[PDB]
RNA sequence: AUGGUUUGGCACCUCGAUGUCGGCUCGUCGCAUCCUGGGGCUGGAGCAGGUCCCAAGGGUUGGGCUGUUCGCCCAUUAAAGCGGCACGCGAGCUGGGUUUAGAACGUCGUGAGACAGUUCGGUCUCUAUCCGCCGCGCGCGUCAGAAGCUUGAGGAAACCUGUCCCUAGUACGAGAGGACCGGGACGGACGAACCUCUGGUAUACCAGUUGUCCCACCAGGGGCACGGCUGGAUAGCCACGUUCGGACAGGAUAACCGCUGAAAGCAUCUAAGCGGGAAACCUCUUCCAAGACCAGGCUUCUCACCCUCUAGGAGGGAUAAGGCCCCCCGCAGACCACGGGAUUGAUAGACCAGACCUGGAAGCCUAGUAAUAGGUGCAGGGAACUGGCACUAACCGGCCGAAAACUUAC
């Protein structure tokens, strides 16, 4: 029954779209740039998802200007205003760590048809 | 089930797995065996979970049991009598009785047997 | 003056503040406490208040403790502890039978949590005292973790009481200071304390107002 | 390291006195009618007749 | 986490290709340098036509790291390689162009010129 | 004039054995103080220094060359202190140097050989008796037997520091430059607690796969090959992770600044006095602590029943409160101990459900010549975490364990 659940559920966040590792999403993250608000979109591949309830975190990896970038976000973080799932990937693993060594043609992911 | 907190029983993990499998086979084939108390203590959850698999008798569960028992006559008995016998009992299929110590090394012996009350 | 309460460490979780920062918070079951005895200078020589916490079946208490609780006038509780105050005016607001709950603390308050640290067993110097071990190669012979030198060359020819070597570790009362109470859940009687408090989950802790930042 | 000196009788006897065996506690049992002493650890086994009793 | 005798790729166009860290400035006996820390480094590899030369002792700031670095809001950022940008005493790049993304940590450390020149700030 | 920290001199000390330099690990002490702290004069305008007093609480970096100590150099830093303790520390480690036997070079000797000249190579033994130190128990004591909560004499731990922003570009200063005091934020090193996050581990978890043997055979699996090898991996332990700490305040003070004034009609911070004055001292923070023999205090519980020798005391037995042993266990643990439960029970296991990990089970059907792919299906499998559930085991049970009296005062 996960004793801390009654504390957890108060801060739990609904409306989170369902997604799995391998899907391609763009995360709308609000940032601070000289005390003004703007949303910076991070589009990449979800390579892992470590379930913990409120402490559930997912990682998104993107290739930008020839340098790989990985960002880990708490799923229920208020800093994430909205998550949009673009494509559904076809993978055989729960964590895609093997993608850290692949570039371009070899790093593509099958699409669930 | 829960792995042993300390070092393994037979001196290695593979020997411990083989030891547990053989002890479970002997217990199912005879109905009660006598062994050192820690061996029966570790054997209880293993045999009880095998009996739980045998209770819900399907081909999948039969394969699950056979991947640990390796003895086909014992598997047949387990899925023919031992399984249906404990149909309406929820847990506690076995019991442990502590008996007199061994003479050679003063090891604490214990007898583990299946319950036949109901 | 310095408020206090007996509680239980439930676990640790995560919360987000109003700046969207993450706050690792420890959940403390600051349940109902009942004052059982009052220590006064005129009778005991010092001023303190005694609190009772926990629930146990009445057949589990021995006759002396049950008699003490009956003389106090309340049902027996599992845990009994004393809060050392400073003077009689501090103890004037507590009377026997009064029930203390979590809402004595407020959001943003600074507290001191006291508990028994986790047990680590017979721990060597590398773990107990942070000793740096010797080299793991270059010919070092069976000294990869031993402390090395102890004393020196005769003179005192002894070992100078207080020398740090291996021994039992943990299981000691530990106080963590200036912990900020992030939220006081009154309806569960639960304190959300930012940080880590000593002890295992389900252990007994004492939450007191901070002595430095309060 | 080797002992530098021969241990005196007093120290030897005092430390030797700690090597001893404790008497196990016995409780009675009724098997086949006759009453006899059995350790409480083996009470259930004796009641089910799993312990050889001379 | 960059320390002594560690090698970093150069993310600017001063002609240097690879530098070796010498010291981590910002306190005595300091151990590691994350995103936004200034290090003293020597150039190990340089472009033949570049203005810098091998063995030159320079001052650089780390802009990318392989070890993930926690942020205030509970999120993390991890890059693919360790990268540094050569700067002068006034915290401006000695180059005029920055290659690859950088971290947000360069903003709170008052590296405004590098942030503006960077192709993208994450 | 001090010191025995340098080379010396003597040889009292050991040749029926006292390891010879550096390095590592671990210290402790002195102040003749490197930084931080407090002041004085400045040939001190401010900045920054020069120099001299008080001050030992803390700190005092990583590398290149050399066996090195030493030393030079490269980056920093608040600073990269000097010394004592067998020039600390080899029953703690190393053998790079020196200091056996092999061999070579230069020089000396006719020769065997030699050189506080050079170079390559060259066994570092031991089950801890006593003191000492770190932890843990047993016994007894504390004037009946016990049980809760504590006071604390006394002791230990900790004590570091930087940059930036306001005051303020003011005081001072031809200008440059450049503040005192007080507030705030962010750091470096160190220490502790903890496992929400990140990361490491994972020998009864999940999946893939190679060689081989076996389950009669296909299918599905199993043993071995480092858990065979890989991809993940909840709990526990942990750091590279999270949080927190160094305080504030008071007292007496050092150098010093002083007030009030004698001896000595003035003067004099002084011989009477009274004050300020530091990271040092006593408190203050955390921890241990009544074996503190002055063996403490506040309470609560049982608060009684025989037999014997001779009635003086003693001995024995059975008891009460309570404790222990046996039993079920723990994130408590070498053993012991500690903590929880013991049928009036959720202590452990099993069972059911959830969380989480893995990633789509077997069988059947469909498509494909086949490898294989899709559906049945967030499937199947499973440890630690959570909640229910007496099904199994905590048992028709043993051992200990309660009062001489007297004096004085009231």
């Amino acid at each position: 029954m996960n004793t801390l659940d009654f504390v957890d559920q108060a801060s739990l966040r609904d409306d989170i779209p369902t997604f799995s590792p391998g899907d391609t999403v763009n995360v709308h993250v609000k940032v601070i740039e000289g005390s003004k608000e703007r949303i910076q979109v991070f589009k990449g591949v979800v390579i892992r998802r470590q379930g913990g309830g409120i402490s559930e975190t997912f990682t998104v990896r993107k290739e930008s200007y020839g340098v790989g970038v990985e960002r880990t976000f708490p799923v229920h973080s208020p800093n994430i205003d909205h998550i949009d799932v673009l494509t559904r990937g076809d993978v055989r693993r729960a964590k895609l760590y093997y993608l850290r060594e692949l570039r371009g043609k070899k790093a593509k992911i099958k699409e669930k048809r | 089930p829960k792995p042993t907190k300390g070092p393994r029983l037979g001196g290695s993990s593979s020997h411990q797995s083989a030891l547990l499998a053989n002890l479970a086979t002997s217990l199912f084939e005879h109905g009660r065996i006598k062994t050192t108390e820690p061996k029966a203590r570790a054997l209880r959850p293993y045999a009880e979970k095998l009996i739980t698999h045998a209770k819900k008798g399907a081909l999948h569960n039969r394969r699950e049991v056979m991947k640990k028992i390796r003895d086909k006559d014992v598997v047949h008995t387990l899925f023919a009598e031992i399984g249906p016998f404990y149909a309406d009992r929820n847990g506690g299929y076995t019991r442990i009785i502590k008996v007199e110590n061994r003479k050679g090394d003063n090891a604490p012996m214990a007898v583990i047997e299946l319950v036949r009350e109901k | 003056a310095r408020k206090g309460i007996l509680g239980t460490k439930l676990g640790m979780t995560q919360v987000f503040d109003e700046n969207n920062k993450v706050v690792p918070v420890t959940v403390v079951k600051a349940g109902p406490n009942v004052v059982t005895r009052i220590r006064t200078t005129e009778r005991d020589g010092y001023s303190a208040v005694q609190l009772a916490y926990g629930e146990i079946s009445p057949r589990k208490v021995i006759k002396p403790v049950a008699g003490q609780f009956a003389a106090a006038g309340v049902n027996p509780r599992r845990h009994v502890a004393e809060l050392r105050l400073d003077d009689e005016a501090a103890v004037a607001e507590y009377e026997v039978g009064q029930e203390l709950t979590a809402e004595i603390f407020s959001d943003g308050a600074y507290v001191d949590v006291t508990g028994t640290s986790k047990g680590k067993g017979f721990a060597g110097t590398m773990k107990r005292h942070g000793f740096r071990g010797q080299g793991a190669a270059h010919g070092a012979q069976a000294v990869h973790r031993r402390p090395g030198s102890i004393g020196g060359c005769a003179t005192p020819g002894r070992v100078f009481k207080g020398t740090r070597m291996s021994g039992r570790m943990g299981n000691d009362r530990v106080t963590t200071q200036n912990l900020k109470v992030h939220k006081v859940d009154a309806e569960n009687g639960v304190l959300l304390i930012k940080g880590a408090i000593p002890g295992r989950n389900g252990g007994l802790v004492v939450v007191r107002s901070a002595i430095k930042r309060g | 390291a080797v002992p530098k000196r021969r241990m005196s009788r007093a120290n030897t006897r005092s430390r030797r006195a700690q090597w001893k065996a404790e008497a196990p506690g016995l409780v009675t049992v009724s098997v086949a009618g006759q009453q006899r002493k059995v350790p409480r650890r083996l009470l259930k086994a004796a009641r089910l007749g799993l312990v050889d009793l001379d | 986490m960059i320390q002594q005798e560690s090698r970093l790729k150069v993310a600017d166009n001063t002609g240097a290709k690879e530098i070796l860290c010498i010291r981590v400035l910002g306190g005595s006996s300091r151990r590691y340098a994350g995103i936004g820390d200034v290090i003293v480094a020597t150039v190990k590899d340089a472009i033949p036509g570049g203005n810098v030369k091998r063995g030159d002792v320079v001052k650089a700031v780390v802009v990318r790291t392989v070890k993930e670095r926690r942020r205030a809001d509970g999120s993390y950022i991890k890059f693919d390689e360790n990268a540094a940008v050569i700067i002068k005493n006034d915290n401006d790049p000695r180059g005029t162009r920055i290659f690859g993304p950088v971290g947000r940590e360069l903003r709170e450390k008052k590296f405004m010129k590098i942030v503006s020149l960077a192709p993208e700030v994450l």
